[PDB]
RNA sequence: UCUUAAUUAAAAGUGGUGUACAGGUGAGUAUAAUAUUUUUUCGCUUAACUUAAAGUGAAGGCAAAUCCUUCAUAUUGCAAAAGGAUAUC
């Protein structure tokens, strides 16, 4: 309706939800690399 | 640091130089790695030339000097001026025209 | 370099309790060498410190330091700073902020981001604007940096109110104009005032503080109040100089301040979201607090500039003033009764006193 | 061949030239009868006039060559000097609606920066502006807000020779030791006896 | 007169590199040694020199720092860095 209403509706709920999810995406990246590294060693053991 | 420099020899009032490849931090006249040539600063004159033109005798092993400049040898200012005349390096100094 | 912090002028016992608590356990330890400062917080040396407590010669009289339980004995800096700040009621009291903020700066205490805006308000309303401007000038010592868009907006509010409180007299309006310019020059040149907290707020607004249209309107207000008085030969050579700046600043504000955009639409939409970044402007109480002089400046400048024969500016400034007035009137309806903003706007714009 | 360079507003005569380069060369200001003699005399002629020791004569011949090539010291590019004093002021341009470029220009002490034209608004090299209304650069003393003077000073362009402290590295501990002996011995004569 | 914030010049320093080069002497020292030459096969090299690539972010201590301490990041995972200076609009 007015500037005050539209400006009050907006809050950090979206910004907070974004930062937290982003940190989890890079966390899953570290897990993906670690999980991948374990695969590169698993196929080498049974190979030899 | 390898350097292409001059080793002052001769007698009093009779300078004579050896172009040498030596490590920077060594005595000027110590035995170098190689002797690339010689350099006489006093200009000479042709025997039967009455024109008055002078010249300077400089013996230099250009092939051996190019290899050391290629691997990273640092010639002194005097040896740089000589190597620039023969056409190996670019002059460091030039006469201002203005 | 500087003298040791001291609090020897306190009108109340409560104030002395808060200042001496921080002094003897948060400030004075900072004057010890880095080695001895580690023994005071180590149990293994508790016995030694009991017999021969560490001493430092300040004003001759040594200051003894004994073991301090880092968890149980250390005081709460935010709360003690509040107890002291709320008990200051005399010029002799507020003079301690210069030493208090210096001590916290030495202790590397990350004070609340809003603490500056609070000190400026409670101190300026008491009639001690100089103590603030002196700490700002001596930022190398007090760490009183202008890194918040609110502090600069709060500081420039009082610099004008003091001039407005005297009906914009020449002796005072000349003084205020010197203060406003000293701040816009410190924000631009002085590097002590720059920090990550400021770079973020300047990215949300897209204007640097020294060019933010909200802050430039302050300098335009005082200037517009100097030309209105005359627009004696010495005064004429000076009055003629104010008009050169008026048309200079006004012609610059219109270039930065977009068209048909008020104070809440001036900056990006993402600027009013974070509570640590320019969210105070959403509350009608705080909007009328800053949109009062800014609205009065655009109106006054629009009239003088119009008289000089500047059609464009006469219409450009009225464009902004019309935009700020439409928004300001909304805040006047949503604001609760008995609020500061409703009173200031009623006094400055309404002229009801 | 011995081309003579025309004097500059900052170096109008020989006494000024010898005063800037330093090395106590202003003593010989009387040997050079004219500005053209300085840039014409040779090594052998400077030696007969008495320009000595050889260190000062070779130092003079060096700066004599720099002046020809235009390699002036600091402030040599000035254009508005009066009695050896030059005033530096700041010129502000709006590079963008949210920026401002400030340049240290040299203008007459009376005219304002904005009044001067682009032709006379010289920009001195080696001087910059720190923040706002502050001129930073060697021998730039402030006169007021946004103004600074640059006066001719002894050794302003001098290549200062290095000096030893307490006789250098080899004779440092000894000069300080013997000096400490002279101090103690003096106190005994004052309060001891 | 006092008190802030700066400019400038000097004087001591802090840090970087160099004083591991040059120069002097022959007191001591009695030797076959992980010494040395030739051919074949090799390995190491975190300063300086030469060519190139990538990276040059964040705090704290000393009055301050390219000083000291420490962190993030750097194929996987362990492992780094420092800033200073001059122009243009
Ligand atoms: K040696
Ligand atoms: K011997
Ligand atoms: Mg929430
Ligand atoms: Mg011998
Ligand atoms: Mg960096």
């Amino acid at each position: 309706g007015d500037a005050f209403q539209r400006r009050e509706k907006a809050n950090e709920d979206f910004a907070i939800r974004q930062r937290e999810k982003e940190k989890l995406l890079e966390l899953k990246k570290k897990l993906a690399e670690q999980q991948k590294h374990l695969k590169t060693l698993s196929d080498h053991i049974d190979e030899i | 640091v390898l350097k292409l420099r001059l080793a002052r020899f001769g007698r009093t009032n009779a300078p004579f130089y050896n172009i040498v490849v030596a490590h920077a931090r060594t005595a000027r006249n110590s035995k170098p790695l190689e002797v690339i040539g010689t350099y006489d600063p006093v200009p000479k004159k042709d025997t039967y030339d009455t024109t008055g033109k002078l010249h300077k005798d400089i013996k230099l092993d250009v092939t051996r000097a190019k290899y050391w400049i290629g691997v990273g040898a640092q010639p002194t200012d005097t040896v740089w001026r000589l190597l620039s005349l023969v056409g190996i390096l670019d002059p460091k100094y030039k006469k201002p025209q203005p | 370099t500087y003298p040791v912090v001291s609090f020897n002028k306190t009108s109340s016992p409560e104030l002395k309790e808060a200042l001496e608590t921080l002094r003897e356990k948060v400030i004075l330890p900072t004057y010890l060498p880095p080695e001895l400062r580690q023994k005071i917080f180590n149990k293994k040396y508790e016995k030694e410190l009991a017999h021969d407590p560490v001493t430092i010669q300040i004003d001759g009289q040594p200051q003894r330091f004994s073991y301090i339980n880092m968890l149980t004995d250390m005081p709460n800096t935010p709360k003690n700073i509040r107890a002291a700040l709320l008990s200051m009621k005399n010029g002799g009291d507020f003079a301690n902020l210069s030493g208090l903020l210096e001590g916290m700066h030495r202790a590397n205490r990350k004070l609340p981001y809003w603490l500056s805006a609070q000190i400026v308000r409670k101190a300026c309303k008491a009639g001690h604007l100089q103590l603030i401007l002196n700490m700002v000038r001596d930022v190398k010592r007090t760490g009183f940096t202008l890194e918040r868009h609110e502090t600069v907006n709060e500081l420039l509010f009082w610099i004008q109110r003091f001039a407005w409180k005297s009906d914009y007299s020449e002796p005072e309006t000349r003084k205020a104009l010197r203060e406003v310019q000293e701040i816009l020059d410190a924000l631009e040149g002085d590097e002590r005032h720059m920090s990550k907290d400021r770079k973020r707020q300047q990215a949300l607004t897209r204007f640097p503080y020294h060019r933010d249209p909200q802050f430039l309107a302050a300098r335009l207000n005082l200037t517009a109040e100097l030309a209105a008085r005359r627009a004696t030969s010495e005064q004429q050579l000076n009055s003629a100089n104010d008009v050169k700046n008026l048309v200079k600043y006004a012609e610059q504000l219109v270039r930065l301040w977009p068209a048909d955009k008020a104070l809440l639409d001036m900056y990006t939409d993402e600027a009013y979201v974070a509570r640590v970044d320019l969210r105070y402007l959403i509350k009608p109480q705080v909007h009328l607090r800053y949109a009062s002089f800014t609205l009065q400046a655009l109106k006054n400048a629009a009239k003088i500039v119009g008289q000089l024969g500047h059609g464009p500016l006469a219409a450009q400034l009225i464009n902004r003033a019309a935009a700020v007035e439409a928004e300001s009137q909304l805040a006047y309806a949503k604001v609760d009764d008995g609020m500061a903003g409703q009173k200031i706007y009623e006094m400055v714009v309404g002229g009801k006193k | 061949l011995p081309l003579i360079p025309k004097p500059t507003p900052f170096v109008p005569d020989v006494p000024t030239f010898l005063t800037l380069i330093g090395r106590d060369l202003k003593q010989h200001a009387d040997k050079f009868p004219t500005w053209e003699a300085l840039f014409t005399l040779t090594t052998d002629q400077l030696r007969e006039l008495g320009v000595e020791p050889p260190r000062a004569r070779r130092y003079l011949l060096r700066w004599r060559q720099r002046f020809r090539e235009g390699k002036f010291g600091i402030g040599g590019d000035l254009k508005h000097v009066e009695n050896g004093v030059a005033y530096l002021k700041i010129h502000e341009k709006e590079a963008s609606p949210t920026r401002t470029s400030r340049r240290v220009v040299n203008v007459p002490a009376n005219q304002h920066v904005e009044e001067v034209s682009e032709g006379e608004r010289v920009k001195v090299k080696g001087y910059k502006v720190k923040g706002v209304s502050t001129i930073v650069g060697p021998y730039a003393l402030p006169v007021q807000k946004g103004v600074a003077k640059l006066a001719v000073t002894e050794g302003m362009w001098e290549d200062k020779r290095g000096h030893k402290v307490d006789g250098g590295e080899r004779r440092r501990a000894e000069v300080r030791f013997k000096r400490g002996v002279a101090e103690r011995k003096a106190l005994r004569e004052k309060m001891g006896f």
